[PDB]
Parts: structure tokens; C-alpha cells; sequence
């Protein structure tokens, strides 16, 4: 097997962790739901090819310019996760993400992910945002943000159901060995 | 890891390591604060292991079998020794208030209700400067040691043999030696995440509360020290690039 990196970039509410814990995870956190993410390195089988892909969270560096690009040597594929009930989140994408990403990954593709796509039809959620004249973040507003920025793609998951998560580590495999 | 300690956080949680006739005597709140904190425990006994890794089985054994120029294994592992003494002083401490806190007749039932303290302690003081000097040199020499790594692999067949030996084992799947220098780097900025939790469910005592706040408050200043203090270094770089930043 070919061994492939994958580190998730994002805010600090974009639910990265929590994608990473679920996917690498063989029995969903039904206990306890772990605060931060060490590594991990999981055998994917996509289109009759074997990749070791190794996961990395940038969950914590945030707020640090110069420790958070040590995380990026040698990536091949940048999951790039904003929040579905958090515009904010989507709006940091374009100005802040992208152009470190593009400056520390060049040629490495990017897959976009709106997280927590549950939350799109939570009545809690939709009465939260309508106080800031918001609302949940569209599938199409995600694509034109895909768009826009050059990511390889777009996606949406969400951690507390499962749906869609494994679906973005095979397509980020993909991505990787292209 | 020694098998003690391993058995001792084999469990996912807090509320799985202890039994269930002890946790069914605690209320909610302090069940979410102790599967917290055993997570800060549990991490950090597995940070030391990562450091035990690159020191005995990486360092050492390249030090034991292979012919490397002199200068090229501490290239590979800088701070290594200054690391794992900070972290194994700090773990010693973290599972000594641990056992201290088991009931009489048990070796798994235990509350720990005064974690600030030892917090504060480790984030201030002389142990403090050390962390801060430690993770700058370290973190200025990470780009350094991953490329130096890269080129040995590439060029020397003995170093190839030496590294697919000792990480052939499924034990050591996610510890590779750029793995390890990357695990090592992210470990420091892990500590605001899981020191905010644990403080969200600390509320009960405030003494405790104020402790975990003021923790805090020490670990985010280090951070911001350490992020200042880094320039990566590159093999074969000339002052004019330097001196050009
Ligand atoms: C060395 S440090 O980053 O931990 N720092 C913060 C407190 C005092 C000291 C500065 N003099």
C-alpha cells in the first residue's frame, strides 16, 4: 500500500475533530466524545487501489501563525471543513484558509466539506441564526465557494449521523493519488 | 508505556476505567470532569511513549547498529532528552495525584478533585521557561529533522532497512519518525483544548474553578511565547537569506 497525509484545516467551531474521531473510529463515541485527536493512520481500499492515508487535525493552532504550517510538510490532499450552521465560518474560507493552504500546499488539492449538515433543518439551529439575520449555509452556497476558491470539489457530512463521512476520506484518497 | 499505567487508561473513558458500583455514586457533572481529565492523563502518558519511541528505538538504535556522520542523529532528533524529561516529570506527577486520590482496596476507583494546582505549577515557574526554551528550539528544528530524514531514506540502504524494521510491527503504525516529530509539535497546543473542558465542569468549587482559569491563562502565554520564538532553520541556508527575513 502507498502511504498518502490528509490534514483538516477550518475554524475552531467547523467540527474537524469530530470528523476525524468518527471516521477513524470503529464503534461511534457513544460514552464519551473525545476533546482533541493525536493521529491516526487507516487502510482505505478506493477503486481497487490500497492507501495508507495518515489523518491530521489542525484543531488548537489556530491562533498560532508560526507552529500551525508545520502541519502541512508533504500533505497530498487538504479537507478544508466550515460549519452548514455557521455562515461566519463559510465567509473565513476564501481571505484566510485558502491563500495559506494554496502558499503552503501548492498543486495539493483542496476538497471543501460543509460539516454538520444535520443541523440544515434543526429548528434550534434555524431560530439561533435568524436573531444575526442568518440562516444555514445552502448546498449551493457551498459549491460556489468550491467554485470560486479552485477546491478539487465539494462535500458535505455529518459526524453525528455518519452520513457522508466515509465517503469524504475515499473521495480525499482519490484526490491524494491523482 | 508500562503495562501498570496501560491497563490503568486502557479504557475509552473515565466512566469506563472505574466500576460501575463507584461511578453510579457520582453525579452527572463530576463524571463529565473526571472523563476529562483522564483524557489529559491518558494523552500524556501516550506523548511520553511517543518520546520513548524516538529516544530508545529511533535515536538509540540508530546510535547501536548504524554508521551515520557525526551530528546527523541529533539533526534527526533534536531536544529529544530535554523533551522526554519535562513530559515524564509532568506524567509522574499527573499519576501520582491519581494514585494518591484511589479509594483503599481498589486500583481503579479514584476522584480528582484539585487538578488547577498542578497545573499552574507545571505552566509557571522555572518548569515553564524550560517548556518554552525546549518547544522553540524544537519547533525551529522540525522542518530540519524532516528533511534530513527524507534524504537518508532516499540514499542510504542500511538506514532504509534499520527504519522498515523497527516500524514494521502493527504497534507502531501511527509512529513513524516524521509521525513522531509531528505528534511531538501539536502536542503543546492539545493542552488550552482539553484545560477549557475540564473547566467547563469545574464550576462546583471555586478555588478549583479560579485555579483552572488562571492554568489557562499560564499555558496560552507559553504558547504565544513559543510561536514567537520560532524561524525555521534550513540546512545550507546563507546569512544574506537570513538577515533578508
Ligand atoms: C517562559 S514562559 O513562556 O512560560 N513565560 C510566561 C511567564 C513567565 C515567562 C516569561 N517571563
Amino acid at each position: 500500500a502507498i502511504r498518502k497525509k490528509l490534514v483538516i484545516v477550518g475554524d475552531g467551531a467547523c467540527g474537524k475533530t469530530c470528523l476525524l474521531i468518527v471516521f477513524s473510529k470503529d464503534q461511534f463515541p457513544e460514552v464519551y466524545v473525545p476533546t482533541v485527536f493525536e493521529n491516526y493512520v487507516a487502510d482505505i481500499e478506493v477503486d481497487g487501489k490500497q492507501v495508507e492515508l495518515a489523518l491530521w487535525d489542525t484543531a488548537g493552532q489556530e491562533d498560532y501563525d508560526r507552529l500551525r504550517p508545520l502541519s502541512y510538510p508533504d500533505t497530498d490532499v487538504i479537507l478544508m471543513c466550515f460549519s452548514i450552521d455557521s455562515p461566519d465560518s463559510l465567509e473565513n474560507i476564501p481571505e484566510k484558509w485558502t491563500p495559506e493552504v494554496k502558499h503552503f500546499c501548492p498543486n495539493v488539492p483542496i476538497i471543501l466539506v460543509g460539516n454538520k449538515k444535520d443541523l440544515r433543518n434543526d429548528e434550534h439551529t434555524r431560530r439561533e441564526l435568524a436573531k444575526m439575520k442568518q440562516e444555514p449555509v445552502k448546498p449551493e452556497e457551498g459549491r460556489d465557494m468550491a467554485n470560486r476558491i479552485g477546491a478539487f470539489g465539494y462535500m458535505e457530512c455529518s459526524a453525528k449521523t455518519k452520513d457522508g463521512v466515509r465517503e469524504v476520506f475515499e473521495m480525499a484518497t482519490r484526490a491524494a493519488l491523482q | 508505556s508500562m503495562e501498570m499505567d496501560e491497563k490503568d487508561f486502557a479504557a475509552d473513558s473515565w466512566s469506563l476505567a472505574v466500576d460501575s458500583s463507584f461511578l453510579q455514586q457520582h453525579k452527572k457533572e463530576v463524571m463529565k470532569q473526571q472523563d476529562v481529565i483522564y483524557e489529559l492523563i491518558q494523552t500524556e502518558l501516550h506523548h511520553v511513549r511517543t518520546l520513548k519511541i524516538m529516544t530508545r528505538l529511533f535515536r538509540t538504535g540508530m546510535l547501536e547498529e548504524l554508521h551515520l556522520e557525526p551530528g546527523v542523529v541529533q539533526g534527526l532528533f533534536p531536544c529529544v532528552d530535554e523533551l522526554s524529561d519535562i513530559h515524564t516529570r509532568f506524567l509522574s506527577q499527573l499519576l501520582e495525584r491519581r494514585r494518591q486520590a484511589l479509594c483503599p482496596g481498589s486500583t481503579r476507583n479514584f476522584v480528582i478533585h484539585r487538578l488547577g494546582d498542578l497545573l499552574i505549577s507545571q505552566f509557571s515557574g522555572p518548569s515553564a521557561e524550560q517548556m518554552c526554551k525546549t518547544y522553540s528550539e524544537f519547533c525551529s528544528r522540525h522542518s530540519k529533522a524532516l528533511k534530513l530524514y527524507k534524504e537518508l531514506y532516499a540514499r542510504d540502504k542500511r538506514f532504509q532497512q534499520f527504519i522498515r524494521k523497527v516500524t514494521r510491527p502493527a504497534v507502531l503504525k501511527r509512529h513513524g519518525v516524521q509521525e513522531c516529530i509531528l505528534l511531538v509539535t501539536q502536542r503543546i497546543t492539545k493542552y488550552p483544548l482539553l484545560i477549557s473542558r475540564i473547566l467547563q465542569h469545574s464550576h462546583g468549587i471555586e478555588e478549583e474553578r479560579q485555579d483552572l482559569t488562571t492554568a489557562l491563562g499560564l499555558v496560552k502565554e507559553l504558547l504565544s511565547n513559543v510561536d514567537e520564538g520560532i524561524y525555521q532553520l534550513e540546512k545550507g541556508a546563507r546569512l544574506q537569506e537570513i538577515y533578508n527575513r
